[PDB]
């Protein structure tokens, strides 16, 4: 899990990077890329929710 | 200078929108009296700091509509005999606290003209500010954009509505042929637009109602109203302009009153 | 929603058609709350000779309303017709005929059904009896319409001076305060009853000329606030004599001093005796 | 912790007096110092740039 | 509850960025958030000497509730954990007689 | 004086923002002022051997107010420092003694 | 935390000397070449693809 866990947010930084530079505008997937980081920043609270530990 | 003055332009603004006159006259008057905005004048012989009485006088000259001044007129003639001199008209001059008298009653001061030229002098005044105004637009090719001559009906009522300032910006969506609008083809609706006060109350019985008449015959009762004609594509820019509910016509709310209460 | 008003007022329906009595319509506009109806009655169809046979004798004149009493064919449109008519001054009077396509009746005939048909898009008359003869016949021009236009005007006027001189021909100035007071609607201010209580005389009274021109007066009250568009901005409250030539050119209309030293002494709390600006014309536009 | 080890209920926690309305009299009157030190000082810069 | 407000604020910033007026005009609010929060955090440790970390920020809040539930019931609170502290040191004591008895082994102390 | 310095920043950029500058032209300060921070965050650390923790970084600061004022005010801290374990020593050390399992006084 | 458990005080944390300095130091000389590093970096780059 702790090597799944991490190629998640290797190919997550990998999709990113092809929308972004050479198929979008960083202009269009920016408003996402902040959702994203707000996504983890709920899940992470999200966890403590139903763990109960930080 | 992008934020330098964009405070005082609109402040300037929002003393030429409301606000007190000493200051207002405080800008020497002798002609910079045209910041009133943001060939008459050449027969300007006057004495710089003139007055503010006159000031009063003079924004009425452009304030007063077509059919009412006649009574400031007939007011201005409480000697009767068609004509009255300084004596009650500085006298009422004074009661708030020249080159004017000097053009009416000539360089003498004394000689009474008949003051039935009230109107004459109130007609070319309202033109040349007008005049002078369509030239800060520059015209091309004799005439303005339809988002210059929509503009000025926005400089002209002096409104803070941030939806319709942008119908005022998107306009070149509504209008990207491009046709120009020609000094008079804008002087005529003003006219038009001084008499309003009239126009409602002939139109009291659509008001009654609403959706200010479909914007032809608008067009049609205004040449009634006004003694003045109009185009068909003036007016379709200044329906299109001020449609905010986008119902294609005008309510009173809409339009009409708003021009209304601009006469204060 | 006038409209649900003239429902109110209205006795006479014809498939949703409701004609207006000439009474309903004087009280529509005298009265402000009646509800005595309780009829349907019109549905019989006498409608289309009960009006033409009444109206073959109605005067002219300022009673062309105070000779049918409560039988003429009064449509919702007209009834609109007649409220616009009521609040025009003589300036308004040929734009408002003008306002109609102005080419003699020929072209204003199909006006008054294009009158009409203007409430439908927004969704046998007796004026049209009167005006156009029987299927539109009568080519009623600018002076024989002005004419209908005042009288109407001081017809609804005039049955407004006895409702309050309950009926006779002298208004005492105290009577002569109400109306105002029903004018200006600033009647829950008690100072100006204050003022009338003490300050006004109960005594001599007022004809209907005096009180006739007056509320003519009212008709042409914007021309009137123009002209004192100088005084009021200079804020110098006006003296009675100036008040007079002031409303002499503003309306055309001379008034009598025993009506505005009421006027005066009733709106002059500061005790000046000046009419300021925000004295008289600032409760004038409380409605 | 909600217990301590003995399984006794820990004390009530101070709360500060006045802390969510103490706070706000040192934030507020300085969020709008922060912003006249942005005036006068755009405007101190405006004539070299903007 | 917070995790709802911190729900809606991904969604009034969801609908209010695509649908609605746009990401250019949203951006100096987006941060403006995060950095408003930052201040509310240490805000938190100032009002009360805490970090903010939620395992033990939920169990500070959780004993308010507790308090203000149970002073409000008039349960008394005190003598509770008086005794409950007497059961456990008389209860820990009993526990160091494990090596004398059972083990005859010298008391630790 | 933290947080009032953490509203400012919020004061500062508060205007610079919509008032009288773009954002395209202020959001490239506030990045370079949040990795301007967490590099202060970070030599905080190198300076002193601990993390930018709001309880400990108090301390650690609220001691080295301590230790200056009481130098001040001159008392010998070392002193009560010293005689202040003795209390908690001796004291333990009578309850070792009253211990009630362990009969030294009946 | 502050106090021993004892109730002693805790020693005099330690200011490593004059550090402030030895942290400007560090940064404002490596502030001055991670532009320098750009600019040179930045000639090369505009000989080729891009810019
Ligand atoms: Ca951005």
């Amino acid at each position: 899990v702790l090597w799944g866990g991490l190629a998640y947010m290797a190919t997550q930084f990998g999709i990113l990077a092809r929308l972004t530079w050479w198929e979008y505008s960083w202009d269009i997937m920016e408003p996402v890329t902040y959702f994203i980081t707000y996504g983890s920043a709920m899940a992470m609270y999200a966890y403590f929710v139903m763990t109960r530990q930080e | 200078s992008g934020f330098r003055d964009r405070k005082v332009m609109e402040y300037e603004n929002r003393i030429r929108a409301y606000s007190t006159p000493d200051k207002i006259f405080r800008y020497f008057t002798p002609e910079d009296f045209v910041r009133s905005i943001t060939s008459i004048f050449y027969t300007l012989g006057e004495c710089g700091l003139i007055s503010f009485s006159d000031y009063i006088f003079l924004t009425t000259v452009l304030s007063t509509p077509q059919r009412n001044f006649e009574i400031a007129f007939k007011m201005f003639d409480l000697n009767g005999d068609g004509e009255v001199d300084m004596e009650e008209f500085e006298q009422v001059q004074s009661i708030i606290r020249s080159a004017l008298t000097t053009y009416f009653f000539g360089a003498d001061l004394k000689g009474k003209l008949t003051i039935k030229n009230f109107l004459e002098f109130q007609r070319k005044l309202q033109h040349d500010v007008l005049k002078l105004e369509f030239e800060r637009h520059d015209p091309v090719d004799g005439r303005i954009t339809e988002r210059q001559f929509g503009g000025m009906l926005l400089a002209y009522s002096g409104v803070q509505s941030k939806k319709l300032t942008a119908m005022q910006r998107q306009l070149k969506k509504h209008f990207k042929e491009g046709k120009g609008l020609t000094f008079q083809e804008v002087e005529n609706f003003f006219t038009f637009l001084k008499n309003i006060n009239d126009v409602d109350t002939a139109l009291s019985f659509y008001h009654m109602a609403g959706a200010s008449l479909d914007k032809v015959t608008m067009q049609q009762v205004a040449r009634t109203v006004a003694k003045v004609e109009l185009s068909d594509h003036v007016c379709d820019v200044v329906f299109a302009l001020f449609d905010c509910d986008g119902n294609g016509e005008l309510s009173n709310k809409e339009f009409v009153s708003i021009m209304k209460q601009r006469l204060m | 929603l006038r409209k649900q008003r003239f429902m109110q007022f209205s006795s006479l329906e014809h498939e949703g058609e409701y004609y207006m009595t000439p009474r309903d319509f004087l009280f529509s506009v005298m009265f402000e709350q009646m509800e005595r109806k309780t009829s349907v009655k019109k549905l019989t169809k006498k409608d289309i000779e009960d009006t033409l046979s009444g109206i073959q004798t109605a005067g002219c004149g300022s009673t062309f309303f105070r000779d049918l009493g409560d039988k003429g064919l009064i449509s919702y449109t007209e009834y609109l017709f007649l409220l616009t008519i009521l609040t025009k001054p003589h300036s308004g009077f040929h734009v408002a005929f003008k306002m109609l396509d102005t080419d003699g009746n020929e072209m204003i005939e199909k006006r008054e059904f294009f009158k009409l048909q203007k409430i439908i898009s927004k969704q046998n008359t007796t004026l049209q009896m009167r005006f156009f003869g029987k299927r539109g016949q009568r080519k009623l021009h600018y002076k024989e319409f002005r004419r209908f236009m005042e009288n109407l005007q001081t017809e609804i006027q005039e049955m407004e001076f006895l409702q309050f001189s309950k009926g006779l021909s002298f208004m005492r100035k105290e009577d002569f305060a109400e109306w105002l007071l029903f004018f200006t609607n600033t009647e829950n201010k008690d100072i100006y009853w204050k003022n009338v209580r003490e300050k006004l005389s109960a005594g001599e009274s007022i004809s209907l000329d005096e009180f006739k021109s007056f509320c003519h007066f009212t008709t042409h009250l914007e021309d009137f606030a123009i002209a004192m568009q100088m005084f009021s901005l200079a804020h110098r409250p006006v003296r009675l004599a100036e008040f007079k030539r002031a409303v002499k050119v503003a309306t055309g209309q001379e008034l009598s001093n025993n009506i505005l030293d009421t006027v005066f002494k009733i709106f002059d709390l500061d005790g000046d005796e000046c009419l300021s600006h925000e004295e008289f014309l600032g409760v004038l536009k409380n409605r | 912790v909600i217990v301590t080890r003995s399984g006794a209920i820990l004390p009530k926690p101070v709360k500060m007096s006045f802390g969510l309305l103490r706070v706000f009299s040192i934030v507020i009157p300085f969020l709008y110092v922060g912003t006249l030190i942005s005036k006068n000082f755009a405007a101190l810069l405006e004539e070299h740039d903007i | 509850g917070g995790l709802a407000y911190m729900a809606t604020q991904f969604g009034i910033l969801a609908r209010l960025t695509w649908w609605e007026y746009s990401w250019d005009i949203m951006e100096p609010v987006t941060y403006f958030i995060t950095y408003g929060s930052a201040m509310a955090m240490y805000a938190y440790f100032v009002m009360t000497r805490q970090e903010y970390v939620y395992p033990e920020a939920r169990d500070r809040q959780y004993l308010l509730f507790f308090h203000k539930g149970a002073k409000k019931s008039r349960f008394d609170l005190e003598k509770y954990n008086q005794l409950k502290d007497a059961i456990a040191q008389a209860e820990m004591d009993l526990k160091r007689l494990r090596d004398p008895l059972q083990v005859h082994l010298p008391l630790r102390q």
